[PDB]
RNA sequence: AUAUACCGCCAUCUUCAGCAAACCCUGAUGAAGGCUACAAAGUAAGCGCAAGUACCCACGUAAAGACGUUAGGUCAAGGUGUAGCCC
């Protein structure tokens, strides 16, 4: 019966089940336009309707109401299964993810440079870097287990400006909009030992996480756990050695992380601060010193106390390798370049 | 944008520091002013804490 | 591997261009294979060439 | 809870003319009817004959403009003139609305027995009156 | 007209003091207005003891020796500031001088926020004024504390948003975060018409002054 | 056959005023929380209530009553996915 013909919306509404009361807690099809392939005026009678599917006007004047030929109305049927096929494949084929830490986690996932602010400043230099994504859960009194995406984002131009902030929302995308625009916002300056590696040895416990962070020569890479590698490629770090201990929660080692790099003293800080030269011996340059950094006030003439022990509480997985002890299979095991 | 840390260093250190790394595009308009004239003491945050042992406000009583 | 993977790389000894990629710049020592990814095959062929 | 003509609230995404936003209750009220002619007063005759054909002719003009209406067509009756005012969009060429205008209105007229007129008024595209 | 906007801005940071505000001001006039007198000893805190010159029969003296440099540098800097036109916005929850301090922002030509300070004034100010507003350059606390004595919220809001505060701190006021502090009394009139009188002068000298050098140089 | 795939129309709290996207802040940047008017971090477009409307007032009765809960009802209004019969 025709009456009982309804509209491709409501039909495809009726047939995805897109609503209902299993979609409500999460207690398999996708939509389709079945309209796109298909011109004003064409029909499986094949008439060529002068104005509508076919040219008006042929030779200057109007032309005459004609049909396709069977064997032609048959080409142009198999052209529009062509057309429908090459539609599917573009539809068919897969956008080539590029993989974070492991093929189905978010973590090291990029999301590109943070949208531009309301007063027209431009992030274009940013990037922003996956670190963390949960489904928390919480229940309610009415809509009972409720289901929320918190998402960790790190922003970083490479050049000592990078940040991170929290993403709370119901959808994993707005989640990400979230936390990288309010992580522009949140920006820490992180001072970079020539450009590529920390000033000096920092260690820290923020919460229950500890953080061993080693300042290493050029091209020694970045020999840190995997969120601390995006962090020091985000801020402009290329050689460190990092381990970190205890609880290794994402979060908990971000912050800790982030505070003693901004907390670290520099050499002209240091120079200050004693009043003295800062000089940098290495091993390549033989026994010339170098002066990394002077004091900008009046050089003292005291020559500091010469400790004969000093009393620095040292790590002893520090001094087991130093010693050798130290036979962990998985120590300074060979891996991909970072 | 700028730095609302404001936990971490000074005003005039993170907004030093992001001019430096080219986030602030210009200058804010009190950033010359502070240079010329920085206050006596940074204004970094210090959170408060009270005094537990033998140690004692040293504010002596005025006689 | 990077090198099987683009024909045009030819790992000769007077390719330096090519094989200083496979060398640290700051310390001159040659990257292990797993460094670079490297199949076993083209890490020798680099290692011979570069001495 | 009433689902009788309701578009039910979004996350202020889904655009709406004046007829979907307004509810059923509201007819009369702050929406008039789709169409009009004498069948419903009172006496008056053949109602169900003008309801099956407003039917008829609301699914026969909504496949012919496939995707050209804007909004519901407005249908009028005076004495036997049949007037079909429909908004539609810009998209169509203007020698494709026109073809379509006349082929329409033949065959209905020769469908129904009586003169109809197909008036279109054109709009850039779907009239917004709220986000719901 | 680099040369120009040059020899106007820079100029007066070559000068150690460009507006005279040492005469605004003088120790004996300040402990005239009673601005070395502080609560408590109980209501002291931990922060205002390098500023307190000690305890008088369990009442705090601020130290006006320190309390004239602080001020001294904190109008220097708002009268700076109104030089480079500048926003300054004053902020006093103090019923009491409300009104006065609305008064003196209106006649310097400067703003004033002396009711509840709704939340995100300041951070949320690109939602709640619109995304092209204009945040204060320089935001001046009458009172730093709040009516229920906790540090105004205003505080945390410019250190978040990078803009300069100068602030009369009490004995019991917090005064890390204020960019200026400048210690001393903060609820007797006489103090707050003193700081308002100092601060409103310091504002009119430095607008005559940008707008006599801007008619002197123009007239070249 | 499947209302435990749905549309469609509804019961239900509802004789409720709450639901709220987008922002901001607090919690050391944890799940989460955001209330004091002599105000102490909340601002909120939108929906609902309200307002407006019908009946005889501006009253009252209608109507309306969001988001969600009960996989609440209806495959037997009709359509539709899936599965199933096709002498
Ligand atoms: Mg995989
Ligand atoms: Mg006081
Ligand atoms: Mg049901
Ligand atoms: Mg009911
Ligand atoms: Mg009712
Ligand atoms: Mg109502
Ligand atoms: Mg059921
Ligand atoms: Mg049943």
């Amino acid at each position: 019966s025709f009456f009982t013909k309804l509209t491709a919306d409501e039909l495809w509404k009726g047939a995805l089940a897109e609503t209902g009361a299993g979609a409500k807690k999460g207690r398999k099809k996708k939509r389709k336009d079945l309209n796109r392939g298909q011109i004003i005026g064409e029909g499986r009678y094949g008439f060529l309707w002068p104005g509508l599917n076919v040219p008006l006007m042929k030779n200057g004047a109007v032309q005459t109401i004609a049909q396709r030929s069977k064997e032609e109305q048959e080409k142009v049927e198999a052209d529009m299964i062509q057309q429908r096929e090459e539609w599917d494949r573009k539809k068919k084929m897969k956008v080539k993810r590029e993989r974070g830490w492991s093929g189905n986690s978010w973590g090291g996932i990029s999301l590109g440079p943070p949208d531009p602010g309301p007063c027209g400043e431009t992030y274009e230099d940013f990037d922003t870097r996956i670190l963390e994504v949960r489904n928390v859960f919480t229940m309610t009194a009415k809509e009972g287990r409720k289901k929320s995406i918190r998402v960790l984002v790190a922003v970083g131009n490479g050049k000592g400006a990078a940040g991170f902030s929290i993403g709370k929302a119901t959808d994993r995308m707005d989640a990400f909009r979230k936390a990288k625009n309010r992580a522009v916002h949140h920006l820490h300056y992180i001072e970079r030992y020539e450009d590529h590696t920390i000033f000096h040895d920092i260690s820290l416990r923020f919460k229950r996480t500890h953080i061993k962070m080693k300042k290493q020569p050029k091209g020694y890479g970045l020999r840190c756990h995997r969120a601390i590698i995006t962090i020091c490629r985000l801020i402009g770090i290329k050689d460190m050695y990092a381990k970190v201990s205890g609880s290794i929660n994402m979060l908990s080692l971000t912050q800790g992380l982030f505070r003693g790099l901004s907390r670290q003293e520099t050499h002209q800080q240091l120079a200050d601060k004693k009043g003295l030269h800062v000089v940098e011996i290495r091993e390549e340059c033989g026994p010339l010193p170098i002066v990394v950094a002077s004091p900008r006030g009046p050089l003292r003439k005291d020559p500091e106390p010469e400790d004969e022990v000093p009393d620095v509480k040292l790590d002893w997985e520090d001094v087991k390798t130093a010693q050798g002890m130290k036979r962990s299979v998985w120590s300074n095991l060979k891996r991909a370049a970072t | 944008a700028g730095s609302r840390l404001e936990t971490v260093g000074s005003i005039f250190s993170r907004t030093r520091d992001l001019v430096r790394a080219g986030v602030l595009k210009e200058k804010p308009l009190w950033f010359d002013v502070y240079d010329a004239f920085p206050p006596l003491r940074e204004p970094v945050f210090q959170r408060p804490r009270v005094r537990y042992g033998k140690a004692k406000a040293p504010i002596q009583d005025i006689w | 591997c990077p090198i099987c993977r683009d024909h045009k790389l030819h790992v000769d000894f007077r390719n330096v261009k090519l094989l200083e990629q496979f060398v640290c710049a700051h310390t001159g020592i040659i990257f292990y294979a797993p460094y670079t990814g490297v199949c076993v095959k083209q890490h020798k062929r680099l290692t011979q060439a570069i001495q | 809870k009433n689902r009788a003509a309701r578009v039910r609230v979004s996350k202020g995404d889904k655009p709406v003319t004046y007829e979907e936003a307004h509810a059923p209750h509201y007819i009369a009220h702050r929406k008039g009817w789709l169409s009009l002619h004498t069948g419903n007063l009172d006496g008056e005759d053949h109602a169900a004959e003008r309801t099956v054909e407003d039917v008829f002719l609301r699914k026969f003009m909504w496949g012919t403009f496939p995707g050209c209406l804007a909004d519901q067509l407005v249908l009028k009756r005076r004495g036997n003139q049949l007037e079909i005012c429909a908004v539609v969009l810009r998209q169509l060429s203007p020698h494709k609305y026109y073809f379509l205008v006349g082929y329409s209105e033949t065959l209905l007229s020769y469908f129904y027995k009586c003169p109809v007129r197909l008036h279109l008024q054109t709009v850039p595209s779907k009239v917004v009156y709220k986000y719901l | 007209s680099t040369d120009f906007n040059d020899k106007i801005l820079n100029e007066p940071l070559k000068h150690s003091d460009f507006f005279n505000v040492k005469e605004l001001f003088s120790v004996r006039s300040l402990f005239d207005a009673r601005v070395h007198l502080g609560h408590k000893a109980g209501c002291r805190h931990r922060f205002m003891e390098p500023y307190i010159f000690g305890s008088r029969l369990d009442h705090d003296i601020i130290d006006l020796e320190q309390t004239a440099t602080h001020l001294q540098l904190a109008l220097n800097f708002t009268a700076h500031m109104a030089y480079r036109k500048g926003i300054i916005l004053f902020i006093s929850r103090n019923r009491q001088f409300s009104y006065l301090i609305e008064n003196m922002a209106r006649d310097c030509g400067e703003y004033a926020h002396t009711r509840y300070f709704r939340g995100g004034m300041l951070t949320n100010a690109r939602l709640l004024f619109g995304p092209t507003v204009r945040l204060p350059d320089l935001i001046i606390f009458l009172h730093t504390l709040n009516n229920i004595f906790e540090p105004h919220v205003a505080v945390r809001d410019a250190a978040k948003m990078n803009i300069p505060t100068v602030g009369i701190v009490d004995t019991n006021c917090n005064p890390c975060l204020i960019t200026y502090p400048v210690p001393g009394n903060d609820d007797s009139p006489l103090a707050v018409h003193l700081y308002c009188r100092l601060f409103q002068t310091a504002i009119t000298r430095a607008k005559e002054k940008r707008q006599q050098v801007e008619a002197l140089y123009r007239l070249q």
